[PDB]
Protein backbone atom coordinates (compact mmCIF):
# COMPACT_ATOMS: atom_id res chain seq x y z
CA UNK A 1 0.00 0.00 0.00
CA UNK A 2 1.09 3.56 -0.47
CA UNK A 3 1.08 4.10 3.36
CA UNK A 4 3.19 0.46 3.81
CA UNK A 5 5.34 1.96 1.13
CA UNK A 6 5.75 5.65 3.08
CA UNK A 7 6.75 3.28 6.10
CA UNK A 8 9.33 1.04 4.13
CA UNK A 9 10.56 4.88 2.97
CA UNK A 10 11.38 5.13 6.55
CA UNK A 11 12.44 2.22 7.14
CA UNK A 12 14.58 3.14 4.17
CA UNK A 13 15.46 6.31 5.99
CA UNK A 14 16.27 4.54 9.01
CA UNK A 15 18.79 1.95 6.84
CA UNK A 16 20.54 5.07 5.27
CA UNK A 17 20.46 6.40 8.89
CA UNK A 18 21.72 2.91 10.44
CA UNK A 19 24.63 3.17 7.31
CA UNK A 20 25.14 7.06 8.46
CA UNK A 21 25.64 5.08 11.89
CA UNK A 22 28.38 3.68 10.40
CA UNK A 23 29.86 6.87 9.00
CA UNK A 24 29.02 8.28 12.22
CA UNK A 25 31.41 5.60 13.58
CA UNK A 26 33.93 6.56 10.45
CA UNK A 27 33.62 10.06 11.10
CA UNK A 28 34.26 9.32 14.62
CA UNK A 29 36.97 7.07 13.34
CA UNK A 30 38.87 10.48 12.50
CA UNK A 31 38.62 11.17 16.41
CA UNK A 32 39.82 7.49 16.44
CA UNK A 33 43.17 8.07 14.66
CA UNK A 34 43.54 11.55 16.48
CA UNK A 35 43.19 8.91 19.77
CA UNK A 36 46.17 6.48 18.26
CA UNK A 37 47.91 9.50 17.20
CA UNK A 38 47.98 11.04 21.04
CA UNK A 39 48.77 7.23 21.79
CA UNK A 40 51.76 7.77 19.41
CA UNK A 41 52.54 11.59 20.78
CA UNK A 42 52.53 10.14 24.30
CA UNK A 43 55.21 7.13 23.05
CA UNK A 44 56.79 10.13 21.30
CA UNK A 45 57.41 12.16 24.56
CA UNK A 46 58.33 9.12 26.19
CA UNK A 47 60.95 8.56 23.86
CA UNK A 48 61.74 12.30 23.84
CA UNK A 49 62.78 11.96 27.65
CA UNK A 50 64.33 8.57 26.60
CA UNK A 51 66.30 10.61 24.07
CA UNK A 52 66.99 13.22 26.42
CA UNK A 53 68.74 10.89 28.66
CA UNK B 1 -7.60 3.06 4.17
CA UNK B 2 -7.30 3.13 7.72
CA UNK B 3 -5.57 0.03 8.28
CA UNK B 4 -2.85 1.11 6.11
CA UNK B 5 -2.07 4.26 7.82
CA UNK B 6 -2.16 2.26 11.16
CA UNK B 7 0.93 -0.12 9.99
CA UNK B 8 2.51 2.80 8.57
CA UNK B 9 2.88 4.41 11.81
CA UNK B 10 3.95 1.29 13.80
CA UNK B 11 6.93 0.51 11.07
CA UNK B 12 8.05 4.04 11.32
CA UNK B 13 8.12 3.72 15.28
CA UNK B 14 10.07 0.69 14.45
CA UNK B 15 12.38 2.45 12.35
CA UNK B 16 12.95 5.34 14.94
CA UNK B 17 14.10 2.34 16.99
CA UNK B 18 16.41 0.42 14.53
CA UNK B 19 17.86 4.19 14.37
CA UNK B 20 18.51 4.38 17.91
CA UNK B 21 20.15 1.06 18.02
CA UNK B 22 22.20 2.05 15.35
CA UNK B 23 23.59 5.41 16.90
CA UNK B 24 24.28 2.95 19.77
CA UNK B 25 26.04 1.05 18.29
CA UNK B 26 28.39 4.13 16.59
CA UNK B 27 28.55 5.69 20.50
CA UNK B 28 29.89 1.96 21.25
CA UNK B 29 32.31 2.02 18.56
CA UNK B 30 34.28 5.61 19.33
CA UNK B 31 34.02 4.00 22.65
CA UNK B 32 35.82 1.05 21.42
CA UNK B 33 37.93 2.27 19.29
CA UNK B 34 39.28 5.08 22.51
CA UNK B 35 40.09 2.03 24.42
CA UNK B 36 42.09 0.17 21.59
CA UNK B 37 44.24 3.81 21.16
CA UNK B 38 44.52 3.96 24.95
CA UNK B 39 45.70 -0.61 24.98
CA UNK B 40 48.18 0.99 21.72
CA UNK B 41 49.61 3.62 24.68
CA UNK B 42 50.72 1.01 26.54
CA UNK B 43 52.20 -0.88 23.88
CA UNK B 44 53.74 1.94 22.38
CA UNK B 45 55.15 2.87 25.41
Amino acid sequence: NGIATLLQAEKEAHEIVSKARKYRQDKLKQAKTDAAKEIDSYKIQKDKELKEF
Amino acid sequence: DELNKMQAFIRKEAEEKAKEIQLKADQEYEIEKTNIVRNETNNID
